[PDB]
C-alpha cells in the first residue's frame, strides 16, 4: 500500500514540472520568432 | 491503432504544423509500406497544403544536413522510422 | 584509394559534375566515419563550389522523395552507402 502511494506521490509530483517546461517553451518562441525579425532589421546605412 | 509515440528530433516550428506532420506520417506508415513512397505521399499533402515547397525523407538509417526556411523544419520519429521534412525553395 | 566502383542509379546533371560528386564523395566518405559528417561535407563544399543550396542524405536505406532544379540532383551508391546529393532554394 505505501509502495503503491510512494508511486502515485512521485508520478503526481513529476506533473507539475510540465508547466514551467511549457513556460521555457514560449520562451524559446519568443527568442526564435522575434529574433529573425530583429536580425533581419538592421544594417549599417539608415542613419536612424 | 498502433500507438507509435511521436519523438521530434528537431523543429524550427509551430507546434500545429508539427502535430499536422506526425499525424499525417502515422497515416502514410499505416496506408503504405515503402519508405520512398512515404516520403512522397507526405511531401505531396504538404505541398498542398502549406505550399511548397518541402522535402521529406523516410528511413531508419540516413544522417542529413541541410539549410531551410525558417519555422519550417521538422524531424521526428514514429516508431522504428526516421522522418525528416524541410521546407527549402 | 579503395576503389568504390560508384554505381549511379538518378541523375539530372552532367557527367564532370557527376564526377566531382563521386571524387568529393569518396574524400567524404574516407575522411568522415558518421554519415551526419559525411553529409554535412557534401552538402557545404557544394555550396561552397555550386552555390547554395544544397540537400545532401548520406545513408544505407532510406526513402526520398524531393522536389530538385533542373540539372542538380544525383543519387548513386559508394559500396553499399547510398548518396543522394540535389540542389533546392
Amino acid at each position: 500500500k505505501v509502495n503503491l502511494k510512494y508511486d502515485s506521490w512521485h508520478k503526481e509530483v513529476l506533473s507539475k514540472f510540465g508547466q514551467m517546461l511549457g513556460s521555457n517553451m514560449t520562451e524559446f518562441h519568443s527568442q526564435i520568432s522575434k529574433s529573425r525579425q530583429e536580425l533581419e532589421q538592421h544594417s549599417v546605412d539608415t542613419a536612424s | 491503432m498502433c500507438d507509435r509515440k511521436a519523438v521530434i528530433k528537431n523543429a524550427d516550428m509551430s507546434e500545429e504544423m508539427q502535430q499536422d506532420s506526425v499525424e499525417c506520417a502515422t497515416q502514410a506508415l499505416e496506408k503504405y509500406n515503402i519508405e520512398k513512397d512515404i516520403a512522397a505521399h507526405i511531401k505531396k499533402e504538404f505541398d498542398k497544403k502549406y505550399n511548397p515547397t518541402w522535402h521529406c525523407i523516410v528511413g531508419r538509417n540516413f544522417g542529413s544536413y541541410v539549410t531551410h526556411e525558417t519555422k519550417h523544419f521538422i524531424y521526428f520519429y514514429l516508431g522504428q522510422v526516421a522522418i525528416l521534412l524541410f521546407k527549402s525553395g
